[PDB]
C-alpha cells in the first residue's frame, strides 16, 4: 500500500513495486472550484475507479503495471479537473525477496497445517569441518561446499531500469532481538552480510536485471526465550537528495522458522546402537552384537581408555533429529550430568550431518533426575480428538514439591516444552531409588489396534504367577537358582514375607497412579496395556529398587527383544517368568532373547536398556504439518 | 556414585 | 479415573471422592476357571455395565455415589465369579476446590473468550497500609481489613466422615517455577500458607463438614518469562502405615490467570489530570486548570519542591488499570527514564488502591525514545475481521536498526508484548529529534462512523493554506505577530523558502510512510483521518522539529481541547491556523481552546500535552473475553 | 539535556 499525490502545479515522479497496490489520492490538493475528473492512462498502465466521476474522498483510484520499466520516468498519467491538467510519471520496478513459503523443496507470516505457508531454518549444529572441534555456526565463515547444504536459500531478483541505483539503495536487516540467532552468507566466496555484529548491510545491485543468492543459518534452538520466528526484511530507500537523509520507499519481508528438536519412540526402526566396553562387560557386549546384527543395524563401541569406567550409555545422551523440506540430519542432547562419558557426544557423536545440543549447568549441582533414562517418548497418538502424529515426551517428576523431593532441571523442562511438537507429560517415578521412568514402563511394536503396545511393571502379576506355582505343587523352587553366590529363596518364603508384601503394594499403588495417568493423557484404553511380572523392595530413604534384574528395562530393536534374564525359578526345565514373558509378548509378533546382566549392571543397579543408546529413523511425517 | 547408576548415594556411591 | 482390583482372596478397603469417575477391574485376578460375573450393590452405590455378562477385558464396570458416607467402609459390593465371592468394602468422601471459575462474582483449564472457564488473579501492587512506603506484595502478612479486598478467594469443602484424617492427609502447594509469582493465605487473622519460600502446605482439617478460606495474590505482572498462569492443587494421600511413605490417593487443582495491565485512549472519559508548577508556569496552568473545571475532572499539581525543575509530566509515567470480576483498580507503570520526577509516581501516585509497576534499568543507559511520550494506544478497532474492543498500542521505532538509530528498550517491548489484550504496534517516529509519535498523531472522538478520528500533522496543508492567504492578497502577513521577542516572518519569505520546502518534503515522505502503516494495521480509511496544518525543520543530525508550536500535541478531555497556540498570521482579525483547525475540528462536537505555551514549553521543545497526564475511566469491555 | 524535553543533546542539553 503507497499513497501518491498528484498537484496541478507541478508534476511528480513516484516509483512503483510490481505486486503492491498503488493508491493514488487527488482530492487531496485538486482544486477548490473543480467538481469531476477524468484519467488519460498510457496503455501500460491499468486504472482502477472504486465518463467523469464525482469529487469526493469516497472515491479511490488504484494503478497497477503489467512490465518492469526500461526507463525512468517511461508511463504517464494525466489527471483532467474540470479544464486544469496535472501529470505523474511514473517508472516501475520489480523486486522479489522468495524464500521455500510453500515447504516443497523449491524456492509475510508463519502458519501451522498442511495448508499454511512459512519456510524452516535449519540450525547448523554439525562439524562439516575435520580441521576443527567446534561446531559450524561458531565461526562468521563457511569453509567447505557441504557446508551450504544445511542452509536455506533465499533469493532477491531485482528487474530495474539501468543506472536506477544511482539514487535509490537497497539495504538488508534483522531485530536486534534475533540478530544474535541467525547468519546470512551473499554467495558470490560467501561472505557474511547479516549476524550477531551486523544488524543491517547495505546491498550493492547493478541495474537491469539481477539475482542474489544468500544462504540463512540459524545459531539457537527454540527456547523459553526464543520463540523460533525470524524475519529478514529488504528495504528500498530514496537517497536523491545528499543532504536530505534517506527515506524509505519499499519494505518486504520473509519469515523463517527454526526447526526444533525432535525424539524418536521405539516403535521407529533402529540404525545404530551405542554401547561400553568396560572390564568384564563381555556376554553383555557378544549378546548385544547378535541382537544387532539380527536386527540389520550397526554398533558403536566406546573403549575402556574413554569409558572412565562409566558403562550408563543411555542416560548421558539422547539422540533425535532435525528436518527442513531440504535437509534432515539426527541431533544429540547431552544431558547436564557429566560422568566419565561427558566428552563421547561431543568427541565421538557430533561430526558431519550429527549435530549437537545441550542445555543445564554443567558445573552446577543437578539431582539423579536429570539423566536422560528418565526421558522418554511415545508412539503417535490421538487423546480426544487431538492429534500427535509424533508423540509425546515423558519425563519424571514427584508428587508435590518438598525439602527431599527431586526434579528434572527447569532448564531441560522448558527447553522440552519449547519444542512444541511433542507436548511433555509428567509422570510420578520420584519414588524409585534412582527415579528413571525406563524402570518401569516400555513401549513396543504391535501390528493390531493402535499399532502399539505399552509395557507396565506389575508386582500384582509376579505375586500371582507364583500363587499359581505354588498351588501347583511347586512351592520349593528356587529363585536365584541359575546364578551364583548369592542367596537363592524358596516361593513359599516370598510369598510369606509380609515386609515384602507391604513394599509391593504400595509400590503397586504407585505404579497404579502411573497408568492412570498415563491413560488420560495418551488416550489409551484397558487393552492397550501388558503387565509384565515385576517384584520390587523398599531401601535406604524408603526407595524402590527391583529384587530382580527388571524385565520390562530391556532393548528393543524392530521386532527383537534383549531382555535381562530374572533368573527366576525354574519348573519343568524352563523359567516361569520368561515362560510368561514369552507367552505375553510372542504373540505380537516379536522375538525375546534374554540376556544376562546380573554381575555387571543389575549389581550396580542397571539394566540392558540402562547401558545402551538406540539411533532411530526420523518419523514420515513432516512436523510443520502438525498443528499444536 | 562413582561406578554405580546413582548419581549420589549416601551407602552405594 | 480411579482404577480398583477386586481379589477374591480377600477384601479391600478403597476411598472414592464425589464427582471422579472410579472404573473397577475385575479381571485382573479372576478365577482362571470363571466365564461369568454378577454384581450386588448396595442401593446407594450405582453401578453401570458397558443378567450375567461375560468375563473379558472389553467389558467395563464404573462405580458412582450419591452422598458422603458418615463411616468408613459403609458401602459393600460384591462380586460373584461363576460360585466365588468377592467383597469390597467403600467409603464415600467428598472434596471441593472451588474458585470463581465463571468469571461472574462468586465462588482445571484457562480459555479465552466469553464461553470460556478460570479464575483471575490480581497482583498486590498498592499500598493499603498508611505506615509503610512498600507494595503491600513485598510482605509475607496482611495487616489491613481492605487488604483482603484485592485477594481471590479460594475454598475448600470438605465432607468426610468422623476420624477420617487419622489415616489420610491434605496437601496444598504449587510448582517451583511459580511458586515466587504467588501467595496464599488461610483465613482463620491471615496466615501465610504458600509462597516464595513454602511451596507446599500440610493442611489440618477436621472431620464432618469443614470449609476452609484461602486468599491468594500475585506478585508479579505476566511477563517474557511468565505467560501469566498460575495452578494451585490439592493432594489427598493415604498415610495408614507409618513405615511406608505417604500415597498419593487424589488430586485437584485451580488455574488462574493474572490479569495483565491494560492501557486507556484519548477516547475515554477523563477523571483526573497531572500537571507540574514550575517557575513561570502559572498562565499555563491556569488554562489547565479551567479547561480541567469545564470537563469535569480534579487536578493533581506537583510543586517545585518536588518537581526538580522538571515539567515533563507525560514523559516520566503512564496511567493504565488492572480489573478483575471482584476488584478494579489503577496502576502506573514508571518509565525507565528517571529526571526530577523519580520520585513522584512512587511517593505520590501510588497509593490505596492504586498500584505502581516499573521495568528497564532503573541506573543503566536508555535512549529518549523510553519516554513514555512515545507510548500510546488507539481506540477499539476491527481489522479485516480481527477485533481489537481495548485498541493497539503503538510506540515509535527506527526504519532499520543501525549504529546511529534509537529504539524503546526491549524490556518494555516484551512487556507490553506479554501484556496480550493489545497487540503492540511498531511506527516509524526516530526521524525527528526527540522521537515521540505523540508529536505527529492523535485521536479524538467523534460521534460518527468507527466513532473516533485519527488526526496527522501534515505541512501540505498548511503550505496550501499560506498558498490561498497569498492568493487571496494576503502575502504580507507576519507570522509568530502575536508574540514577540522572536523574528516575525511574512508569508512570501516562508513560501519562498527552497531549504524549508525540501525539509517538509522530507517530513511529509516520512509521515506518508507512518499513516500507510497505521491504515494497514488498524483498518482505517481516508474518512477516518483528518490532516492538521503543521511545518517542521531539519535540525542538528538532520532531525525534524516544530517550526511552530505543534498544534496536533494537544490535550484532550471528552470533548474539550487545549491546543497550543500557533501564533500564526492573523487575516481579518483572526488567525488563519487557528480557523482552520475549528473548522475542521468543531463539525465533530469537539470544543477547541487554544493554550499559549510559548516561552515555557514550546522553548524547550514541549507542547501541552507533553506536560500533562490524564487518567481516563476503564473500559466496560471485560478483557477475559477477548479472543487474542 | 536538563532542562529540555530532549533526553541527551550536544548543544540543547
Ligand atoms: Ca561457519
Ligand atoms: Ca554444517
Ligand atoms: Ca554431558
Ligand atoms: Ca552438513
Ligand atoms: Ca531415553
Ligand atoms: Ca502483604
Ligand atoms: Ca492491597
Ligand atoms: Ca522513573
Ligand atoms: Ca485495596
Ligand atoms: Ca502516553
Amino acid at each position: 500500500g503507497t499513497l501518491i499525490r498528484v498537484t496541478p502545479e507541478q508534476p511528480t515522479h513516484a516509483v512503483c513495486v510490481l505486486g503492491t497496490l498503488t493508491q493514488l489520492d487527488i482530492c487531496s490538493s485538486a482544486p477548490d472550484d473543480c467538481t469531476s475528473f477524468s484519467i488519460n492512462a498510457s496503455p501500460g498502465v491499468v486504472v482502477d475507479i472504486a465518463s467523469t466521476w464525482p469529487l469526493d474522498p469516497g472515491v479511490e483510484v488504484t494503478l497497477t503495471m503489467k512490465a518492469a520499466s526500461g526507463s525512468t520516468g517511461d508511463q504517464k498519467v494525466q489527471i483532467s479537473y474540470y479544464p486544469v491538467k496535472a501529470l505523474l510519471y511514473l517508472t516501475a520496478v520489480e523486486i522479489s525477496l522468495c524464500a521455500d513459503i510453500t515447504r516443497t523443496g523449491k524456492v509475510r507470516t508463519w502458519t501451522w497445517g498442511p495448508c499454511g505457508q512459512g519456510a524452516i531454518l535449519l540450525v547448523n549444529c554439525d562439524r562439516d569441518n575435520l580441521e576443527s572441534s567446534a561446531m559450524d555456526c561458531e565461526d562468521d565463515e563457511v569453509l567447505d561446499s557441504e557446508d551450504l547444504q544445511d542452509m536455506s536459500l533465499m533469493t532477491l531478483s531485482t528487474k530495474t531500469p539501468k543506472d536506477f541505483f544511482t539514487n535509490h539503495t537497497l539495504v538488508l536487516h534483522v531485530a536486534r532481538s534475533e540478530m544474535d540467532k541467525v547468519r546470512v552468507f551473499q554467495a558470490t566466496k560467501c561472505s557474511v552480510v547479516l549476524g550477531p555484529k551486523w544488524p543491517s548491510h547495505y546491498l550493492m545491485v547493478p541495474g537491469g536485471k539481477h539475482n542474489m543468492d544468500f544462504y540463512v543459518e540459524a545459531l539457537a534452538f527454540p527456547d523459553t526465550d526464543f520463540p523460533g520466528l525470524i524475519t529478514l526484511t529488504i528495504s528500498l530507500l530514496d537517497t536523491s537528495n545528499l543532504e536530505l537523509p534517506e527515506a524509505v520507499v519499499f519494505q518486504d519481508s520473509v519469515v523463517f522458522r527454526v526447526a526444533p528438536w525432535i525424539m524418536t519412540p521405539n516403535t521407529q526402526p533402529p540404525q545404530e546402537v551405542y554401547a561400553c566396553s568396560i572390564f568384564e562387560n563381555e556376554d553383555f557386549l557378544k549378546s548385544v552384537t547378535t541382537l544387532a546384527m539380527k536386527a540389520k543395524c550397526k554398533l558403536t563401541i566406546c573403549p575402556e581408555e574413554e569409558n572412565m569406567d562409566d558403562q550408563w550409555m543411555q542416560d548421558e545422551m539422547e539422540i533425535g533429529y532435525i528436518q527442513a523440506p531440504h535437509k534432515t540430519l539426527p541431533v544429540v542432547f547431552d544431558s547436564p550430568r557429566n560422568r566419565g562419558l561427558k566428552e563421547f557426544p561431543i568427541k565421538r557423536v557430533m561430526g558431519p550431518d550429527f549435530g549437537y545440543v545441550t542445555r543445564g549447568p554443567q558445573t552446577g549441582g543437578i539431582s539423579g533426575l536429570d539423566s536422560f533414562g528418565n526421558l522418554e517418548v511415545s508412539p503417535p497418538v490421538t487423546v480426544r480428538g487431538k492429534e500427535y502424529p509424533l508423540g509425546r515426551i515423558l519425563f519424571g517428576d514427584s508428587c508435590y514439591p518438598s525439602n527431599d523431593s527431586r526434579q528434572m532441571h527447569q532448564a531441560l523442562q522448558d527447553f522440552l516444552s519449547a519444542q512444541q511438537v511433542q507436548a511433555p507429560v509428567k509422570l510420578y517415578s520420584d519414588w524409585l531409588s534412582v527415579g528413571h521412568v525406563d524402570e518401569f514402563l516400555s513401549f513396543v511394536p504391535a501390528p493390531d489396534r493402535k499399532g502399539f503396545r505399552l509395557l507396565l511393571a506389575s508386582p500384582r502379576s509376579c505375586y500371582k504367577l507364583f500363587q499359581e506355582q505354588q498351588n501347583e505343587g511347586h512351592g520349593e523352587a528356587l529363585l536365584f537358582e541359575g546364578i551364583k553366590k548369592k542367596k537363592q529363596q524358596k516361593i513359599k518364603n516370598i510369598l510369606s514375607n509380609k515386609t515384602l508384601r507391604e513394599h509391593n503394594s504400595f509400590v503397586e499403588r504407585c505404579i497404579d497412579w502411573n497408568r492412570e495417568l498415563l491413560k488420560r493423557e495418551l488416550g489409551l484404553a484397558e487393552s492397550d496395556i501388558i503387565d509384565i511380572p515385576q517384584l520390587f523392595k523398599l531401601k535406604e530413604f524408603s526407595k524402590a529398587e527391583a529384587f530382580f534384574p527388571n524385565m520390562v528395562n530391556m532393548l528393543v530393536l524392530g521386532k527383537h527383544l534383549g531382555i535381562p534374564k530374572p533368573f527366576g525359578p525354574v519348573i519343568n526345565g524352563r523359567c516361569c517368568l520368561e515362560e510368561k514373558v514369552c507367552s505375553l509378548l510372542e504373540p505380537l509378533g516379536l522375538q525375546c532373547t534374554f540376556i544376562n546382566d546380573f554381575f555387571t549392571y543389575h549389581i550396580r543397579h542397571g539394566e540392558v536398556h540402562c547401558g545402551t543408546n538406540v539411533r532411530r529413523k526420523p518419523f514420515s511425517f513432516k512436523w510443520w504439518n502438525m498443528v499444536p | 556414585x562413582y561406578r554405580d547408576h546413582h548419581y549420589r548415594h549416601p551407602k552405594y556411591c
